[PDB]
């Protein structure tokens, strides 16, 4: 896929004490047009893993289909082994790199959030096969607009509670709405904890416009 | 690509009450060496020198036009130019060709007349001045020169330590660059004397 | 491609140039002089783009002769080399640039012999010996190997013959004859052409 | 960018979004795109910000000097003609779509479109900018003759809100200006003041 | 480069980083990016550094002539108008991106000026390669009518975000506070980065370098 | 890069410089550009270092297999033909290799130039690389078939040294090998600085 | 258009001693003007006597390190012994040349011990041309580090200076100092420095902070 | 696509197809080779002379190259196949190696072809 | 081309223009862009005529065979999935934007958008083609939940008429199809039957 | 660029080729044979892209010798020329095209001498004389001017010498020596090289 058609904007991820939180707006943009305004860009992989994608939405739907089938097959085996978030992240890295090496990339940037064995997992996979782990993540323009705020907070406070992490993610979504021309004020927040994956939405940031009188 | 057509490397370094300026001596066209004594460091005063790296034609043209303007300045004003004033004059000369630029990046090393405070600076090809307190480099091996100078430079060096530092920096930096070298010339400017030396260098 | 070579001795400059004028695959001329006499003791050797070479060289020649007429004395070889470089450099960024490569050989009564190399970018260098063309790649190393500063003019001519024989042996182009001149305190002298007549 | 102007019996209503982008980055989210050219003459600007700002400054200068010389309030058509001359003469160098709207004693409320290329046309209402494509059908279906000032303000607010919801190059606040003989009334619709249209779900 | 500016209740705070890179190599560790325009007007610069320096010097000179002629304090609007007309006439070829801040008889004013000649009058602006990080800080934490200390902390935070997230920014934070009664040019205001402490001692001794020729000229 | 080889009455002299560059940056001054293919065959490295090394290692493998199958060492002409046939399959794919295959077989001393462009020529003297024109100049003046062994060593060292003097991409050390009837010997590896002190002084 | 490569920065350095090898790298992963993460070591333990440092396109680095681990396990299965450093270097050369026309954009440096127990460093180019060196730098700051390693380890351009063998402590100091100097000037080198020391006792890991800008 | 195993081991360790091919050889006309000091001589019996047959067409001695020749016993058409393959091999050897084949080289090639036909499917 | 589909409680309404152009030449002014895929499943096609015709034929074939095998009426989602698989697999070779609309016993009336690239989304209503950009604001302002079949037919006719008046690539007649459990009702609005919106003058 | 020439007499074919192998500006080899002996009475002269020439010529040589071994008699020069043309034409539109220009000189016991010209496009022509290279532009007119069908082999050698002397005089490339062969009823004979030795 050299030319992405319908694309999603930044996806945010943040580790906290006891889980991971991921945020993504519900917009499928067709170039500059906001064509699709009620699409979810977050999927539950299994009880321990969730995924959010920026970029081409058809490629994301393809990956959702393939991953869902893999999880179904493993659950069919019924042998007491399930894919960890780390295993999903590794498989995604391999798939993206294989597509890149065939010069037929999947045009996506993916954030993998997970909670397994008392441990949080946050992983980044881009369309070239660049993959890494970090305590906070942001794709696209979020990398320039949300990641500095997340990093500043994590610098003065490495371990966040769930409430603090959610508030921080809300502030970052508000900044992205202010400054990214491909964003929308209707987003979802997915949290993975010991209890599993929970996806909340649609949600809106509270915006301030008083500077318009200045 | 154009700036690398003839190769070349110039470096200036600040001492306690002294300055040092060093240049490679090769004149060549792409891979072929033509001569090994090309002048890149020109005196603009008793204690003021400018080193030019870049196209050899623009090295010579800019040195000659700067000498034109400096001679006129020092005749109109019965004084020697200060290093800051020389830097401003060079920047004006380079910016006059903002869209047709000379392909040289000057380095200025000197002592303040009547004050003898060391001054070093570098300029880009369109005349953006950068004054530092430790060292400036210019030419085709600036990364190597940065490694050497950042590792070796120390504050308040006496002229002999300054000579050793700038010599080792230049020698090891140009040993690692294909189109620079064939000898190094170093000028040490103190308040009472100027010392010129040529270093023993690789000739390959 | 056209060949120029200069070798500076203690009290003379020896210069040589190929005598071929070529268009496409045919040698149009086999006795072509690439040397220009600026003054009694200055030779300008020019190669490069057709038309540019003669225009620039004759412009310089006119100006040097005019200097002599105006002032009653001649330009020194260093002054002439710098005047040439300044004019070439001014033309480089103008609307009529000259694509010429030059050797300036001269003798000064006080400074002795001088040999100058100038590329088409108008960088001026002083060299004990120099060469221009693709054939310079094949002969500069021979000059490096055998040249000494104290070389006599007969040894200089022999060394030049070595360089030209190397051109015969290894250079793809046919360059069978060379014009040879020497400048000293008595002016410019034309030596015998060094030729390699094919059977 | 979405700009709009509507004529009503005694004047005009102008409206704009406030978004200035550089690519996908919003460089100015509270841009003022409604520019007074004279006491009762405004321009809405779309296209290159440098080009429209320069041309509006030049036309303001020329119109002010002309009005001083004639000792007469400027005609809206005169300002539109000055804009047209500038935009046509430099059509190869400018990216500027202008709406010129205002009030005259001789002609009443007037709206002129000077699109890219430098043509000039008078219209009952004009829309422009990248967002304007999304509201062509809406304004075609909604506009009716004889609307009052309040109806025109509501029409402009609704159209601008719809364009801002669809067009990624538009957004921020809605700036409105009603020009009549008594003067100019400017307002900003922001937040919950902006007309809301529910997203269709299920 | 990260440059930023805010309007606070008594004036303007301008801020900049001090790193100047040539390509991907740090050329200048302490670059001054906040430029004097007039005793009440300053300008931070990004883009082509030579263009920024020359444009600010020219406008500063013209405004000095203007203020000598009128005998009055320069206005920020005049500097803005001169800068934007000059930049527009050059059609973006002069690559100066400017944050122009001052306090005049009309109060504090802050403008962003882009190389093609467009300007924006705003209560806070950022510019340069780190501009989006600094802008994120501003949109998270700006409030109107801040006090001077609050504004200084906010601008330093925005510059620090640029410094720690943009590869083209680094070194020190420089501030310039302008009010109707004072001008504080705080350089450096903060030093968040320092060279690491040396664990060793390179061999650098007299006599290490072999010398072919030597020439000593005595100066009178 | 400058590599040279020449045949003479006492065998084959092979010489090379040792500098590898990446643009203007000198990546290495200690590259071994004479490949010891086996105890009886030498090759040279000009063009892509990986290309020459890989394909001459493949040649070494094929030569060893040939010797095992035929109970006879491969001839120099046969080995160079094998290498040329191997690289011809990749013509136009961007391989860059210019090498000299040197040895001593039943036909006497053998010297072949093989390149990635498909050339394969026998000859008495060859020079390959960016500095090969300067080496050609010195070697042709100094060469004769009846050189003594020490004179041949000096000629090879001098030619490589002059090439490194004139060519920006040649430098480092000069490696010198002598192919004799019972195999090759690594003669010397002299730094260009020592050579300069011996030639200029 | 689609470019299958990215420049991810990072610097790797290796120094071979008489009975040790050192492989050190910066831990910053970047793209364009951004920083992906500050904790991304470029050094990978291959065997108890061998470490590899990889810089360049990070996707290629991950893929190649996984391929090398697989090949080491396959060799152990087939030959009933662990791979030596030299065999690993030869195998890596073949692996890198196997993609000669769509290359791994990776600069590889192997630091380890040879069969005699001496330090060995192998440097590779992206298509597998490799050689043994006493010291080597690769990556974004390699042209900054290399001349100082020449001067200090190689004693180049210095006269009347003895060639004392490079001890482990002096080598560690030199590595730390050279990386601090690189962090000064190269925008890609920063955050932290990871140092792996390979001796006959095994592999020891150390971390030294670098400036965060 | 015919992939039957034709040559297989018998319970006593024998390859019966090879033994039957040898029995086919034993029915061919006698061929004698003698290796001398400066000469090699081949001689073949003609089991019958038809008196109407063109001799040139039924020669059992043929040249594989300039320096190599062979006689055969057994099936004539199999011999023709083998001879043509050996001739192609001799030319290709002259190409890839700049010398002619040794007798042992072309003998090795012929023997390996025959062995391949004793251990491959469908022939 | 403008295509549109709207869901109502017991079914769907589909609508299209009838213009097929080659450049500025109208090669077919009465094109039928509403294509039956199955007895109660239709597709609206936009983009390359060859591509959409080929894909619709292939999906008709696959869906018919699948329905025979299962002995069950096809699901609208199944037809949308078949279209999505074909359009995603050949996204580099196809220019096809599809709306799949129809009725199911299990799911009722259903509208799916398969835009270029091969993504699939269910929507309360979908628009597509080159003309659809001009009516985004109109359909956003006009659509309301709980419309009857007649309201949906009028909504579709109005939107298509507005797009046809603005978009040079759209025009001709309006083809409408109401699909419910009883069956399919097709109609053509032509001439004065097409909704009319007065051009604003003066 | 490499020179080939063929002149067909009443009972012989005379062929000549330059002996230079060049890369860039340097003559790498000065005794390079461009003639390939397909059979006792057939010579193939090939010039063109490096690598292609030897690969194609040796492929043809292998096939012609194989024909002789298989059949006991040799291919005639016309049959060999047509086999060469067919193979070249088949390769022209394949994945491995050969950029080679060929002369095929042959003697047939019944058809007499034959000379064939083949360009790299694989068009086959029969000519009484032919030439390949840039030097053909300088010598085909001399051959047109002086050739007669009844020309004897000594007059043919003299005419060839005229062509090669013209190459020395006018061609920009240095081509100092030429290999010369003659085919007749007694097979292929190597004549003395025609050389023009530089002083």
């Amino acid at each position: 896929t050299q030319n992405p058609m319908v694309t999603g904007t930044s996806v945010l991820g943040l580790k906290f004490e006891g889980g991971v939180v991921i945020a993504a707006d519900m917009l499928g943009s067709y170039g500059s047009l906001a064509r699709f305004r009620n699409i979810s860009r977050i999927m539950r992989v299994n009880n321990s893993t969730m995924l959010g994608a920026s970029g081409d939405y058809a490629d994301f739907q393809y990956l959702k289909q393939v991953l869902g089938q893999m999880v179904i097959d493993e659950e069919l085996l019924g042998d007491g082994h399930s894919y960890s978030p780390k295993a999903i992240h590794s498989w995604l890295t391999r798939a993206m790199y294989s597509r890149r090496s065939k010069m037929n990339p999947l045009w996506n940037t993916m954030v993998i959030g997970g909670y397994a064995d008392g441990e949080s997992f946050l992983g980044y996979v881009d369309m070239l096969g660049v993959a890494y782990e970090a305590p906070s993540l942001a794709t696209g323009y979020g990398a320039y607009l949300a990641q500095p705020l997340l990093r500043e907070v994590l610098e003065k406070q490495p371990v966040l509670s769930q409430t603090e992490a959610r508030e921080l993610v809300e502030r970052c979504m508000r900044v992205l709405y202010y400054r990214d021309a491909r964003s929308y004020n209707r987003f979802q927040i997915a949290t993975v904890t010991e209890k599993g994956v929970e996806i909340e939405g649609p949600l809106s940031a509270e915006t301030n416009w008083d500077i318009a009188h200045m | 690509s154009i700036m690398s057509y003839n190769g070349g490397a110039v470096m200036a370094m600040k001492g306690k009450n002294c300055v040092a300026i060093a240049a490679d001596r090769r004149f060549g066209i792409q891979a072929q060496m033509v001569t090994t004594d090309f002048q890149k460091i020109f005196p603009m005063g008793d204690r003021l020198y400018i080193g030019l790296a870049g196209l050899a034609t623009d090295v010579q043209t800019v040195a000659q036009r700067l000498k034109f303007r400096l001679n006129l300045y020092e005749l109109k004003e019965g004084r020697q130019i200060k290093p800051y004033t020389l830097m401003s004059m060079v920047a004006n000369l380079l910016y006059e060709k903002r869209f047709g630029p000379y392909y040289t990046e000057p380095v200025i090393a000197g002592l303040d007349p009547k004050t003898f405070k060391p001054f070093i600076c570098s300029l880009d090809l369109i005349g953006c001045p950068m004054v530092t307190d430790d060292f400036v480099v210019s030419g085709t091996c600036t990364e190597q020169m940065y490694g050497m100078c950042e590792s070796l430079w120390e504050p308040n060096m006496d002229p002999e330590h300054l000579f050793e530092t700038i010599s080792q920096a230049m020698l090891n930096a140009v040993d690692r660059d294909a189109v620079s070298g064939m000898g190094v010339i170093v000028h040490i400017i103190e308040k009472d004397k100027i010392t010129t030396r040529t270093l023993k260098a690789r000739m390959d | 491609m056209e060949y120029l070579i200069g070798i500076q001795g203690p009290d003379y400059v020896l210069v040589a140039s190929d005598r071929v004028a070529a268009s496409n695959i045919v040698q149009m001329k086999d006795d072509h002089d690439k040397m220009f006499k600026m003054s009694e003791k200055i030779l300008l050797l020019c190669v490069g783009e057709a038309g540019d070479t003669v225009q620039f060289a004759e412009y310089i020649q006119k100006n040097v002769q005019l200097y002599k007429m105006r002032n009653g004395y001649e330009l020194s070889p260093t002054a002439a080399a710098n005047f040439t470089r300044r004019n070439l450099a001014d033309y480089l960024r103008s609307r009529t640039p000259y694509h010429v490569n030059l050797l300036l050989a001269g003798y000064d009564e006080h400074e002795g012999p001088a040999l100058y190399y100038m590329d088409y970018l108008a960088a001026l260098a002083k060299a004990p010996f120099a060469a221009h063309g693709y054939g310079a790649f094949l002969t500069l190393s021979i000059l490096d190997r055998y040249y000494t500063p104290t070389i006599s003019r007969e040894k200089a001519v022999e060394l030049l013959r070595k360089c030209l024989e190397e051109l015969q042996k290894r250079f793809i182009l046919n360059l069978p004859t060379f014009s040879v001149r020497i400048i000293d305190r008595n002016g410019i002298h034309d030596l015998d052409n060094i030729s390699f007549p094919k059977q | 960018t979405t700009i709009m102007a509507v004529q009503f019996d005694g004047g005009v209503v102008l409206g704009a979004d406030s978004r200035t982008t550089t690519g996908s980055y919003i460089a100015n989210r509270v841009t003022d795109k409604l520019t007074p050219i004279h006491d009762r003459i405004f321009c809405c600007r779309s296209g290159s910000a440098a080009d429209t700002q320069a041309v509006a400054d030049a036309v303001t200068y020329q119109l002010g000097f002309h009005s001083i010389e004639l000792n007469e309030p400027p005609l809206v058509h005169t300002a539109a003609s000055l804009f047209k001359e500038m935009c046509y003469r430099y059509r190869e160098d400018l990216m500027a779509g202008i709406i010129i709207a205002g009030w005259d004693p001789q002609e009443g409320g007037q709206v002129y479109s000077v699109p890219m290329g430098g043509m000039m046309v008078r219209q009952p209402f004009a829309i422009g900018g990248s967002g304007s494509s999304y509201i062509y059908g809406y304004v075609d279906a909604t506009y009716r003759e004889g609307m009052t000032k309040e109806e025109c303000l509501q029409f402009t607010a609704n159209a601008l809100a719809l364009a801002m919801e669809r067009d990624g190059s538009s957004g921020g606040v809605i700036r409105l200006a009603a020009i009549a003989e008594p003067g100019v009334e400017r307002q900003v619709l922001l937040g919950d003041q902006i007309p809301k249209f529910t997203i269709a779900t299920l | 480069t990260t440059i930023a500016g805010v309007v606070y209740k008594d004036g303007i705070v301008l801020g900049a980083d001090t790193r100047a890179t040539e390509g991907m190599v740090v050329a200048d560790k302490n670059c001054s990016k906040i430029h004097f325009i007039s005793p009440n007007i300053y300008c931070c610069g990004a883009g082509t550094a030579a263009d920024t320096d020359m444009t600010t010097q020219l406008i500063s000179s013209n405004l000095e002539l203007h203020s000598l002629s009128t005998g009055r304090l320069p206005r920020v609007v005049t500097a803005n108008r001169m800068l934007k007309q000059m930049l527009f006439r050059y059609q973006g070829y002069i690559g100066a991106a400017l944050v122009l801040g001052g306090v005049d008889v009309t109060g504090p004013h802050l403008y962003s000026i882009y190389p093609h000649g467009s300007t924006d009058k705003l209560p806070y602006v950022t510019m340069g390669s780190g501009s989006l990080a600094a802008m994120a800080v501003f949109e998270d934490k700006f409030r109107p009518d801040m006090e001077e200390e609050e504004a200084k902390k906010l601008v330093s935070e925005a510059i620090a975000a640029g410094i720690f997230n943009d590869l083209g920014s680094g070194s020190n934070i420089d501030l310039c506070v302008i009010s109707k009664s004072k001008l504080d040019f705080l350089r450096p205001y903060s030093v968040p980065n320092k060279k690491g402490t040396r664990f060793g001692r390179y061999r650098c001794e007299k006599g290490t370098n072999a010398v072919l020729t030597e020439k000593v000229t005595t100066l009178e | 890069t400058t590599t040279l080889a020449f045949k003479f009455r006492h065998g084959v002299i092979v010489a090379a410089d040792s500098r590898a560059t990446a643009g203007a940056y000198i990546a290495s001054q200690t590259v071994k550009k004479v490949i010891e293919i086996n105890p009886y065959l030498l090759g040279t490295m000009a063009g892509g270092a990986a290309d020459c090394s890989f394909w001459e290692r493949l040649l070494a493998r094929q030569c060893r297999i040939y010797e095992l199958r035929n109970k006879e060492r491969i001839s120099v002409a046969a080995a160079s033909k094998l290498l040329a046939n191997m690289v011809y399959q990749y013509k136009g794919m961007g391989l860059s290799m210019g090498t000299m295959i040197c040895g001593w077989d039943k036909r006497g001393p053998g010297l072949y130039y093989v390149d990635s462009e498909g050339n394969r020529i026998s000859g008495a003297t060859f020079s390959v690389g960016s500095g090969s024109v300067y080496a050609y100049g010195v070697m042709d003046r100094g060469y004769s078939y009846d050189l003594e062994v020490e004179e041949a060593y000096d000629l090879a060292r001098r030619a490589i040294y002059q090439a490194t003097y004139r060519d920006a991409y040649s430098g480092g050390s000069v490696s010198l090998y002598h192919v004799r009837e019972d195999g090759w010997i690594r003669v010397s590896s002299d730094n260009v600085a020592d050579l300069h002190d011996k030639y200029s002084g | 258009r689609f470019s299958p490569y990215a420049f991810n920065g990072g610097t790797v350095l290796a120094i071979a001693g008489e009975d040790f090898s050192i492989v050190a790298s910066d831990t910053r992963l970047s793209e364009g003007f951004s920083i992906h993460t500050r904790d991304s070591p470029k050094c990978y333990k291959l065997t108890d006597k061998t470490v590899i440092g990889c810089s360049g396109f990070h996707g290629d680095c991950l893929t190649l390190t996984k391929i090398i681990e697989a090949r080491l396990k396959m060799y152990k299965h087939s030959n009933n012994k662990a791979m030596t450093t030299g065999a690993i270097a030869a195998m890596l050369s073949t692996i890198l040349y196997s993609r000669r026309f769509f290359p791994y954009y990776v600069y590889n440096i192997i630091g380890g011990l040879d069969e005699e127990g001496k330090g060995a460093v192998y440097s590779f180019d992206p298509v597998g041309s490799y050689q043994r060196d006493s010291f080597k730098a690769g990556g974004s700051a390699s042209a900054m580090l290399q001349p100082l390693l020449d001067n200090q380890v190689g004693f180049k351009n210095m006269q009347n200076v003895e060639h004392v063998p490079l001890s482990l402590d002096r080598a560690m100091r030199l590595v730390k100092d050279v990386f601090i100097s690189a962090a000064e000037r190269d925008v890609y080198t920063g955050d932290a420095l990871k140092v792996c020391i390979v001796t006959k006792e095994g592999i020891r890991g150390e971390t030294v902070p670098l400036r965060k800008d | 696509s015919y992939d039957r195993a034709i040559t297989v081991f018998s319970p006593d360790g024998h390859l019966f197809q090879v033994e039957y091919a040898q029995e086919a050889v034993k029915k061919g006309s006698t061929a004698v080779g003698v290796r001398g000091k400066d000469i090699v001589v081949l001689g073949v019996e003609k089991k019958s002379v038809a008196k109407l047959q063109d001799e040139r067409t039924v020669r059992k001695i043929c040249a594989l190259d300039d320096n190599v020749c062979m006689a055969f016993a057994g099936l004539t058409a199999d011999a023709r196949i083998v001879i043509n393959r050996a001739r192609v091999e001799c030319q290709s050897h002259r190409l890839t190696v700049e010398d002619p084949v040794t007798v042992e080289y072309i003998t090795r090639y012929i023997a390996s072809l025959k062995q391949r036909y004793t251990q491959s499917n469908g022939r």
